[PDB]
């Protein structure tokens, strides 16, 4: 029964890790979009005139 | 007219080309060089004007 117990623990922890990775991916995508906008603003409204 | 959008400098024109799974832009740009130093002045008044 120790195999059963450790299997339950392993599957639960794997589910938690998967959820965390997905959330991190979404947050990274949003941050990348915002930073692209910031880079465009830096290139346009500083090195010239808008 | 937006600075550094396409090209590095003042933009003249571009030519598109295909790729396996994308596009390639060839930008033509104009860049000054061979500078010289001079003495300036804001405005010049003659006969009080
Ligand atoms: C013009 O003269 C100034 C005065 O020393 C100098 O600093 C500047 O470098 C000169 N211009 C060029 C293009 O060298």
């Amino acid at each position: 029964e120790a195999e059963v117990q450790i299997d339950r623990l392993i599957t639960g922890r794997l589910q938690s890790l998967q959820t965390y990775v997905t959330q991190q991916l979404i947050r990274a995508a949003e941050i990348r979009a915002s930073a692209n906008l910031a880079a465009t603003k830096m290139s346009e409204c500083v090195l010239g005139q808008s | 007219k937006r600075v550094d959008f396409c090209g590095k400098g003042y933009h003249l024109m571009s030519f598109p080309q295909s790729a396996p799974h994308g596009v390639v832009f060839l930008h033509v740009t104009y860049v000054p060089a061979q500078e010289k130093n001079f003495t300036t002045a804001p405005a010049i008044c003659h006969d009080g004007k």
